[PDB]
């Protein structure tokens, strides 16, 4: 079929009217001038003279700058494009650095239309697991779906379950969560009569994504093939004009999206050309840059300045910076991915992940989490306790730990240094 | 091709710069603090005066300007000025040193697209025909006819004889020259294709209309990029349409200029040689040099204006040789460097009130203060930018007019480049 | 048509028969000693064990070294190719390294033919200026004659005006001088009969404008479209076998010009390589080059030696030094520049300005010259006096004022050191 | 392709050894000082000798020489006398490492060509035929016509049987190997072509002429980079008619190397190997030594001398291994290396008197010793290029003999390299 | 294309000169002969023919003789010269 531009957060976590940031109810937390330094950001793009400028995010690893980025692009509407490029990921054998950087900002730029399509509607009744099946019925009807990878995973996103009231677009597989019809959020009644109803629905699809539409469907086990994934110009020339003449006709809108480029300090100059050129676009969506570096080199020159920006770049961007979480953050932070991983903790094994978190990071301490989980479970414990998560915190090291043991081979003292 | 052409300047490079109408000097050439836009800086202007004297009196023979300063400084809006005091319409392309670092473009091939960007057209022909079908062929009387109207026209001798040469008779369509075809009424359903038929001219007789249009090389070139039959996608989604720019091509280009000549060989057109601004002038290397050399020579090439932050740098494309600017010497030699200073605290609030009242964002005077001491502290390109933030803390709050307290939260919402990393750092 | 050799100085300043040369007459001046090295080299060419030697101007930057290989061109005579190329030219995009030096050497061999055509002889009436006109008149007859850009330049080269008796060749574009009617140097009397006579005459072209001349005339606007200067090697086996046709003939004799290479210290070991190869063949002219370096690197290897030639090359080259002008020299340099550019100086403005030419150099000095002379016109001066020359000084910097006063952003000191 | 062939060698090369015309060994291979144009250097000039008697032994199994000593001393000069030693017109290649770094050659293909300049080709064949149109064919006796001659022949019956074999009667044009076709009269004006029709042979009718020559395998090469219908173009004007030399291919130099394969086959030709010297050798990279080795191995390869003044340098190719002289260790094993000592004052009188009395310059007792102050101070090389400047700023004022004063203005008019840049340095 | 000094034509009632050429150019040119040896041309032409005659006149390329009327069957079996495209 096809796939519509919803590819977890709500938005800033901001005071609609203040844009004060209420600290963790979209949840987002902490952060609180990064998130209102963001709001304004939006308030400048809505309406204004931001003009064509990128957004720098910096600050420590393991901060929330990825998270503000979505909670920026949720702000903005739903079915508006959101893509996330690891900086180092343009470079590969797979496509050329101009065909990486052309595919994300393609996925950052959305097309609307109106069209019918088959939408359903009904209550669910049971989902399965696997190595699913959904049973969906309304007032008058039950039915049991088949569904795979892909599938699966956009339910378990919108937080679906036995009881939900659920909406399926059966061209874009798009689900939407319309409320519940009894408690285990809105509570409305099931759905009545035919099950699957044609409807006039926007779709908002990718620039990207309707390239991959008309192009010849990767093969199966397409990565460990030699086959490269670029998409013939021939194709684009093909989607460009046609993109362009529903403008002008009407049938079609651009969305600009949000394209968040992670570690920006590994583009080089030529890298930052083309993020200049296509923001000089109307079409061009909102480039947002994070770096957890202070000072770096301009990859391709021999100059060194703030994160590893040409100094023109540094001059036309906007600068948001993050910084480390406090303890309670840290605790909360942790507490929300355990129970959205189905761990329970005892309030001692949190407070060691937190401490954990604290000494080595969030990614770190979020790493011991699933670990821990097993441990327990070979245990046959009834709760994750913290004998569980110390013994994964001697299991498996973090970075620094493992560096130093490793250099542990060739050591400097035991009376005094020496060398 | 085609001599009506729209035109998609990147006005996002001259926004900052909406204040500058001008250099503001006197009749004798002394500049004038506060006026035209400017404040300060009297040296700078007057050294641009002199420079923009030069040009008109065509003794800047193969020679370009270099601005060094640092980058508080007015370097940028210096060349805008430039351009402005050249004349009307005159073409500005402004760009930066680091730009020409293409992936599937060389660095001259950068080049040679923004010189054809600060290259106009000007076009000021005044075209006069009368058209239509043919009625009449009569002391010479001969008719034409339109959608809703109808002309009789009175001829001369000469201009039937000339008549003569070109196929024409009753009732065909024609065109007249007046300075210097089967009608598709006639058509009938039986013929199809091949046809000789085409529509009588709708819905005038004549047409004395007078063309006026002012256009880069760069305007025609992306004007012919596209066929009959596609929108302008160039324009649209520039860099977002694909990788490599393959529209623009080199037989086009030439095809251009082909063209470009004609107009001006028949009087029609002149074209106008504006300003090519280049910053981080130490950023070319000796091959783009090479380039500009060349630029400096011919008579129809636009003013070279570079521009640089830096006293000594490698030259590029050199085994690590440092000179003045990273220009080279065989370059350097061609260049008039004209200093740009650093701003008092007085002519920071001030340029600072200018702005503002552009934006427009109204601010108080203890406001104006505290921006001014960021144009101090870090570049007067940073404090210039907390405007709008604070503006919108205000209105959010508003308490619409700007106060210390929102340019306080501001500047603590937004840092600087230095502090951002050395926050980080930390 | 054709464009003919001639492509300032009329030679070394020397005397004829000792080589001693006077100071200002051709006129070079000053560097004595190097343009007496000159007629030397020169005696050892006319005849003798030159033998295929390039040689070597080294001398600050400034000084006469251009000028002295000119006056060496001169010495040969006129028709006798003299090309300058600047070392760096040698690298760009239009052209290979190997095409540039093809073209540069091809510019500085000359053929040279006896054949007809339509030369004209007057006197000269009226010459005008655009953003020209010339009037010509024999004893006979008067005509008006139109001309572009290429047609002024040589004219005002040969410094021609009203009051001239010239000489014009309609297939070349030769001006002539022949003398005067009357003042305003040979005294001669205005030309009877026809205006345009066909006469024999001795036409010398060199390789590379035959080469111009049978390719494809590069279009309008060729700079800015991406098109190359290269010439097609067909186009060159078919001028190389007919020149050498001619020669075996007797229609063709081939003349050696003069090849000037500045800042030869850009060149790279396959540059030296070239050039070697080339002084290798009869047909080769005298290379000549210029350096500015006391010592620098040989490019293409991790060498360094005087000059940044090649061991190999140094040992080949015949080296004539060059010296920083006196005070007089300076001032008698400027004073002639300066009514060449049409300047009327003050006798302090020369002496502010040769004091500027001592701090600063030469070039800058000059530079001055056309700055100061748009001052003393907005002033609407009479002449130009010393209070525009120091305007000028204040308002355009030399380089090392330039650095100085970027520098002085980043400072070192206001009591003492800091750093 | 063709047999006779023109050589251009290239003469500069060897200009300033004109004087050396060997050696100057003793019958016991001792060196005698100031004979055969040398002077002093016995050490070397002695070791050569070995070289060249190991040579003619065959016991030289896949070595060569190196050359290491400063410039002043007499590297070149030696390998010129290696060459002369080991025979009459020995072919001498004498180059410089840097000349291999071309830009549209590779550093190898520029080696190979070299390799072909100091493989000579001796051909010693004497040619006897009687040609010429048919008259008679009858002890057979059988004429033969030319343009102004006639013969007639006593032959054997051997031959008339061989002549049943190839296309003969009378009267045709044919061709006789003493060792080992219609005639142009009879043709009409109606036949045109294709033709049968040749010339008489004119205007001889014998022909026993002896066939000297000795050409390297590189003036075979370019005699027909010709073809019948052009110049020599090559030769005339080499580097400076086109960027990149196509005219010598692949296919060409092996079609040589099969005809030249004939030639000896026949017993007509034997190919002598030359010497092949390499100056600045540290300049060559380990592919070109690589090239080199397998050169060493052939037996029909040229004498490979090399020359250095470097101690130790990096091998070129390597990561930064620093060897002796530059040359790998793989290579440099296969080398006899021969020292080159500086000269004496009274060494160095001795050989600016030869060499001015070659020029020849004639010049004062008191001109030689400061020009060979001057060969102490700076090299050899300088001060022996001070003789034609002081030669000439003599006959100008001359005062034909050569004197101080005129060495002492030639030494302040051409500086060595090492003054000027130190000079230039201040 | 008309400027001083080009060979031009005139039509009454309704290009470099040779001169200027340099051995150099060779070609293509643009080079032409000067109108030898009249400056004028008010000729009269009074001519009668008939399509035949035309045909054959065209049925030769520069570079030929009229062999047609020459040797009109004489010269091959079959007369392929005069072809329809011609007509
Ligand atoms: N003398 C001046 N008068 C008024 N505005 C100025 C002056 N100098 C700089 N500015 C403004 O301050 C900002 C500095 O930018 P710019 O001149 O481009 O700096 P740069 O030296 O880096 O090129 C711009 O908004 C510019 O319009
Ligand atoms: N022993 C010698 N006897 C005579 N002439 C010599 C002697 N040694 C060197 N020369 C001459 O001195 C000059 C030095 O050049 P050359 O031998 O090529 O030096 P290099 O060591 O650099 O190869 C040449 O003119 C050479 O002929």
């Amino acid at each position: 079929s096809v796939t519509e531009t919803k590819e977890h957060i709500r938005g800033l976590g901001v005071d609609a009217d203040t844009l004060e940031p209420r600290p963790s109810s979209q949840g987002l937390v902490g952060q609180e001038k990064a998130r209102k330094a963001a709001a304004v950001v939006l308030e400048m793009i809505k309406q204004g003279k931001i003009a064509g400028r990128a957004v720098l995010i910096a600050g420590p690893p393991s901060t929330g700058k990825t998270a503000i980025a979505m909670g920026m692009a949720q702000s903005l509407g739903q079915d508006v494009p959101f893509t996330t490029l690891a900086a180092s990921e343009i470079f590969s054998l797979e496509m050329s650095k101009t065909e990486a950087l052309t595919q994300a900002f393609r996925k950052s730029i959305g097309v609307r239309i109106k069209e019918e399509s088959e939408i359903m509607e009904g209550e669910v009744v049971e989902i399965q697991i696997d190595r699913g099946k959904l049973t969906i019925k309304t007032t008058d009807m039950e039915a049991i779906y088949d569904m795979g990878s892909k599938m699966i995973d956009a339910m378990t996103k919108e937080r679906v379950m036995a009881g939900d009231i659920i909406s399926i677009d059966k061209s874009s597989g798009k689900i939407t969560k319309l409320g519940r019809s009894y408690a285990r959020t809105k509570f409305l009644q099931c759905p009545e009569g035919e099950l699957q109803k044609r409807k006039e629905v926007v779709h908002t699809v990718s620039l990207h994504e309707i390239d991959v539409i008309n192009s010849r469907t990767q093969g199966f086990l397409a990565l460990f093939s030699g086959d490269t994934g670029e998409i013939r110009s021939e194709i684009r020339d093909q989607i460009n004009t046609k993109v362009a003449e529903w403008k002008e006709e009407g049938k079609a809108e651009i969305v600009p999206g949000v394209l968040f480029i992670d570690e920006v300090h590994m583009l080089d100059i030529e890298c930052f050309s083309y993020i200049n050129r296509a923001l000089e676009s109307d079409l061009a969506p909102i480039v947002i840059m994070a770096s957890n570096r202070g000072v770096s080199r301009i990859r391709g020159t021999d100059y060194k300045s703030p994160h590893g920006l040409p100094l023109d770049f540094l001059d036309r961007v906007v600068i948001i910076n993050t910084h480390p979480y406090t303890p309670d953050e840290l605790r909360q932070i942790l507490s929300i991915r355990a129970q959205e991983e189905e761990v329970d903790l005892t309030p001692d094994a949190l407070a060691l992940l937190t401490k954990i978190g604290q000494e080595a990071g969030l990614r770190y301490a979020s790493n011991l989490i699933t670990t821990s989980q097993l441990i327990a479970a070979k245990r046959r414990a009834k709760q994750v306790g913290v004998e569980d998560v110390q013994r994964s915190f001697k299991l498996f090291y973090d970075p620094a730990r493992s560096v130093r043991f490793v250099q542990e081979s060739e050591k400097r003292l035991i009376g005094n240094d020496g060398v | 091709q085609i001599s009506e052409v729209r035109g998609n300047t990147r006005d996002h490079r001259t926004a900052a710069h909406t204040h500058i109408k001008g250099l503001g000097l006197n009749s004798s050439g002394i500049a004038e603090k506060q006026a035209a836009g400017f404040v300060g800086q009297c040296a700078a202007r007057e050294a641009c005066g002199v420079v923009v004297d030069l040009i008109k009196a065509h003794k800047m023979a193969g020679r370009g300007v270099l601005l060094a300063g640092g980058p508080g400084t007015g370097k940028t809006a210096l060349a805008l000025a430039i351009s402005q005091e050249l004349g009307t319409k005159i073409p500005f392309c402004p760009i930066t040193g680091s730009e020409i670092y293409s992936t599937e473009v060389k660095k001259t091939e950068v080049l040679m697209e923004n010189f054809r960007r600060a290259i106009g057209l000007r076009v000021r022909e005044t075209k006069d025909v009368y058209e239509g079908e043919v009625t009449e062929m009569t002391t010479l009387l001969i008719g034409l006819k339109s959608a809703r109207g109808q002309k009789k026209l009175r001829l001369d001798p000469s201009i039937y004889e000339a008549i003569q040469k070109e196929r024409v008779q009753v009732g065909d369509v024609i065109y007249i020259e007046t300075n210097t075809g089967r009608s598709d009424a006639y058509a009938t359903e039986f013929d199809l294709e091949a046809e000789e038929y085409v529509p009588i001219p709708k819905g005038e007789v004549h047409k004395k209309k007078e063309i006026v249009q002012d256009v880069t090389l760069h305007d025609l070139d992306v004007a012919n990029a596209r066929p009959q039959g596609g929108q302008d996608i160039i324009s649209m989604m520039g860099q977002l349409m694909k990788p490599k720019m393959t529209e623009i091509t080199d037989k086009l280009r030439m095809e251009i200029n082909k063209v470009v000549q004609k107009y001006i060989n028949q009087g029609v057109a002149e074209l106008i040689p504006g300003v090519l601004f280049i910053d981080e002038a130490h950023m070319l290397d000796i091959e783009c040099f090479t380039y500009l050399n060349k630029a400096l020579e011919s008579p129809i090439a636009p003013i070279v204006v570079l521009a640089s932050n830096r006293g000594i740098a490698t030259i590029r494309g050199a085994d690590d040789l440092k000179a003045a600017h990273g220009i080279p010497p065989d370059f350097l030699q061609r260049l008039l460097i004209i200093p740009t200073h650093p701003y008092e605290p007085d002519e920071i609030r001030r340029i600072v009130r200018i702005r503002a009242q552009t934006e427009g964002v109204q601010l108080t005077d203890a406001a104006v203060d505290r921006v001014a001491e960021h144009g101090v502290r870090i570049s007067l390109r940073y404090c210039l930018q907390l405007l709008a933030p604070a503006s919108i803390l205000a209105r959010v709050n508003g308490r619409t007019q700007v106060d210390v307290q929102d340019i306080a939260e501001a500047e603590e919402l937004f840092l600087d480049a230095r502090r951002s990393a050395n926050i980080l750092t930390s």
